[PDB]
């Protein structure tokens, strides 16, 4: 079974690596310093934006120094000095993106589903979360700090920067780090973030579905008004145009404007109603269609942030999976091969010429990341 | 298509030095280690050195250990090999060989080598003497000539027979040492019509000297 | 530092025959690595990590052992295969080869063409006296050869060497140069170059004397 | 043998 697999396929690594190198670093320089000119007077959303494009700002600046070491096919000349400071750090940006990614989720369910949290003590909850992420991304970064390390490789011929596990129980520390990586670094930001657009998505569609259904109402019970001249049929009509206005009246972005003075008409009306003038109430309910006629302009503005919005999670989603989901992939079954469940041998070569594209498709995560979320 | 090409080689005296130079062509040199195998005279391979593609992982043989300096230029694919302190058991055929394959130890593509004799000797052109027989032997058999090229150094010499179209048999025969100088031979058969109607004429070639006889065979 | 110790050192195979050598090491051994040269050329790779057949080599070439025992064969001889076969171990550096296992082609035993030739007359004039003997297309390699100055053996300024296999016929040649002083030349007359060979019973004789 | 060479 074992033979010298092809290693003629890491050519063009470095090419990419560096072409994620440039793009992703021109892209979050110009994030970075348009928050460098914006500055976002105390805001939460702008502050993490700005701390992920710096954490995938230093990631890719580490990784013109992987390019040279794919460059030179697995030999790293920098020392063992290096090799810690730079595998650990691009571990902790990794880190601290995803989590910085996962935060992000939260703070936009939050900001969707309870529209109650619009306070400036968020920003200050922020100055705590913050050092709360990177410290929570260097505890998960210990591990890479511990054992990655510069080891001689006789069989290569070549000082590989490595994770220089143990030799007696090598197999098990690199599946145990391993599914770390799997259960710290896409398992519980998937369930986050998954269950977030779940959120997102229940709470807008059906908001948007009951908006309908109101506004229908509406105008049904407005044209039943017009065609109606009995004494307990406008009263009731009206009634259920005010029960409506007030069950859509849950519309926050100017809004609360017009729905509330469409209530206070439709009450005054009532009022009218409960006198017994009719012909003042239905006049009162033609400057209601003036009303409602007068601010349908609104009402697709709530219909085109639903579309976009939607799509955005949706993006961010699909985004983060299809990124993410092949380098976790071969990880976990690599980390089968490594506690001896697979042990065919062209199948662990296939991982071994797999894994860095993966890497590289991480990366690309952290490339088109703030194209996503800051554009 | 991969090309290496040694350079470098010579005559040098005990204790002198020498910068061996392999010249890599067809393939991205950067990223494959890189080994110095030599030869001696009439024995077998041994292999001297090994570089990484980065050269932060070097290995030296016992013998050389010490003295020579294996190098190595990237961006001009080209491998280096410094030899200080020469002596007779140095003297040698180096070859850069090499895996194209991270940097294993194994020789999977040769260079042409270039050769190293280290000597106190002076450098001498061979002195050609035309092999004819004494008399007739006059029985219409087929005749043998010959060359012999005696006294020079370095080693390296290259004989050429200059005959009738075809119908011959060359034998070159390896170089010995006698009194401290090389001496070899050179035989060929050609039918009896031939020589000597036609002109038979043995080519000596020695580069390290910069030297070519020919020798035309006439009978004695 | 591992001794690598390959056995036989000469050996030969006609063609269509099954040819295997050993390479035994001193110490344990990880991978065996097995080379093919020619006479006049570089080597090139045969067998890697021990069993693995090279790009662009015969699938007759194997490789087999562990330890400190490795063996290269060569199921079905051909006449291209005749050369010297090297090993080479790797288990931790330095890198060590073997002697090498010179593999010549078996062939029918030839008797050799002797043919002798009396100093020319650039070198007496220069002042050396060399009498040449050339012993053409024999087989096997193993001949002896004795100079007799008229009728004494003399072994003093000779000089045998032996080419490769000729490619051509499979056979051997080998030269015998008696190098002396133009004074012992001209003291003496007859001038033989004897040869012992498989191939006959009683030796093989070419003379000249100066009166002819 | 195996050991593990990658960045991350």
């Amino acid at each position: 079974c074992s033979q010298k697999p092809s290693d003629k396929h890491l050519d063009a690594i470095p090419i990419l690596y560096y072409i994620i190198f440039v793009i992703g670093f021109l892209v979050n320089i110009v994030v970075v310093t348009l928050f460098c000119c914006q500055k976002g007077p105390k805001k939460v959303s702008s502050i993490y934006i700005f701390n992920l494009a710096v954490a995938d700002l230093l990631l890719l600046a580490t990784l013109p120094l992987w390019a040279t070491y794919y460059s030179y096919r697995y030999d790293w000349l920098f020392g063992p000095v290096m090799c810690k400071v730079f595998g650990s750090f691009l571990t902790l940006n990794m880190f601290a993106s995803i989590f910085f990614i996962t935060c992000m989720s939260v703070d936009r369910y939050q900001s969707v589903i309870y529209p109650f949290l619009s306070q400036r003590r968020n920003p200050w909850q922020a100055s705590y979360i913050v050092p709360l992420v990177w410290c929570m991304a260097c505890l998960s970064s210990l591990p890479t700090f511990y054992f990655r390390d510069v080891r001689t490789i006789e069989y290569l011929g070549v000082n590989a920067c490595i994770m220089a596990f143990p030799p007696e129980k090598y197999a098990q520390w690199s599946a145990g780090i391993a599914l770390m990586k799997n259960i710290l670094g896409f398992i519980i930001p998937l369930i986050f973030i998954a269950t977030c657009y779940f959120g997102i998505r229940k709470h807008l569609l059906k908001t948007n579905a009951d908006l309908e259904d109101n506004w229908e109402t509406l105008n049904d019970n407005l044209k039943v008004i017009e065609k109606a001249d009995n004494a307990a049929q406008v009263k009731d009509a009206l009634t259920k145009m005010r029960a409506a206005a007030l069950d859509a009246q849950k519309a926050t972005p100017d809004f609360r404007h017009g729905f509330d003075i469409l209530v206070g008409q439709i009450d005054d009306a009532l009022k009218l109603a409960n006198e017994g003038k009719v012909k003042e109430a239905q006049a009162a309910a033609e400057q209601l269609k003036t009303t409602r006629n007068a601010y349908i302009q609104k009402y697709l503005k709530n219909r085109i942030t639903r579309d976009q919005v939607l799509k955005m999670a949706a993006a961010v989603v699909l985004a983060f999976i299809i990124c993410w989901l092949p380098f976790h992939v071969l990880t976990f079954l690599d980390a089968l091969a490594w506690m001896g469940v697979i042990n065919s041998c062209e199948v662990i070569a296939v991982i071994d010429l797999a894994l860095p594209f993966a890497i590289l498709l991480g990366f690309t995560n952290s490339c088109v990341n703030p194209f996503l979320y800051c554009f | 298509d991969v090309q290496l090409v040694e350079s470098g080689g010579g005559l040098v005296q005990p204790g002198g030095s020498r910068k061996l130079s392999c010249a890599a062509s067809g393939f991205t040199f950067s990223g494959f280690g890189m080994h110095w195998v030599r030869q001696a005279p009439e024995k077998g391979l041994e292999w001297v050195a090994y570089i990484s593609s980065g050269s932060s992982l070097i290995y030296y043989a016992d013998t050389v250990k010490g003295r020579f300096t294996i190098s190595r230029d990237n961006p001009k694919n080209t491998l280096f090999l410094q030899m200080t302190s020469l002596r007779s058991e140095d003297t040698a055929m180096y070859f850069c060989a090499t895996s194209l394959y991270y940097g294993t130890p194994w020789f999977a593509y040769w260079g042409q080598g270039t050769l190293v004799t280290v000597s106190a000797a002076k450098t001498t052109p061979p002195s050609v003497y035309p092999l004819a027989p004494g008399c007739g032997d006059t029985t219409g058999s087929s005749v043998t000539l010959g060359c012999l090229v005696k006294g020079y150094f370095p080693e390296s010499v290259t004989v050429t027979w200059n005959s009738g179209s075809l119908s011959s048999s060359v034998h070159t025969f390896p170089a010995l040492l006698q009194s401290g100088l090389y001496t070899m031979s050179s035989s060929v058969t050609v039918p009896s019509s031939t020589w000597p109607s036609q002109t038979v004429t043995c080519s000596v070639a020695h580069p390290a000297s910069s030297t070519t006889v020919d020798k035309k065979l006439e009978p004695s | 530092d591992i001794v690598l110790t390959q056995s036989p050192a000469i050996m030969s195979a006609s063609p269509g025959e099954k040819v295997t050598m050993t390479c035994s090491a001193s110490s344990s051994v990880t991978y065996m690595y097995w080379y093919q040269q020619k006479p006049g050329s570089s080597p090139r790779l045969l067998i890697y990590d021990t069993s693995n057949l090279a790009s662009g080599v015969p699938v007759r070439f194997s490789g087999s052992g562990s330890g400190t025992s490795y063996s290269l064969t060569i199921s079905r001889m051909e006449a291209e295969d005749a050369a010297t076969f090297y090993c080479q171990q790797w288990s931790s550096y330095p890198l060590t080869f073997g002697a090498g296992t010179k593999l010549e082609l078996k062939r029918a035993d030839a008797a050799p063409t002797v043919s002798i030739f009396p100093p020319s007359s650039e070198q007496l004039t220069s002042g050396g006296a060399s009498v040449v003997c050339f012993l053409n297309n024999f087989y096997p390699k193993d001949i002896n050869v004795k100079w007799k100055i008229d009728g004494s053996e003399r072994q003093n300024g000779v000089l045998n060497s032996w080419t490769d296999q000729d490619s051509k016929d499979s056979t051997y040649s080998m030269s015998s140069t008696l190098t002396l002083t133009k004074d012992e030349y001209e003291r003496h007359n007859s001038y033989t170059c004897e040869a012992t060979h498989k191939t006959s019973t009683s030796p093989i004789v070419k003379s000249f004397n100066r009166n002819e | 043998g195996r050991v593990y060479i990658h960045p991350i």
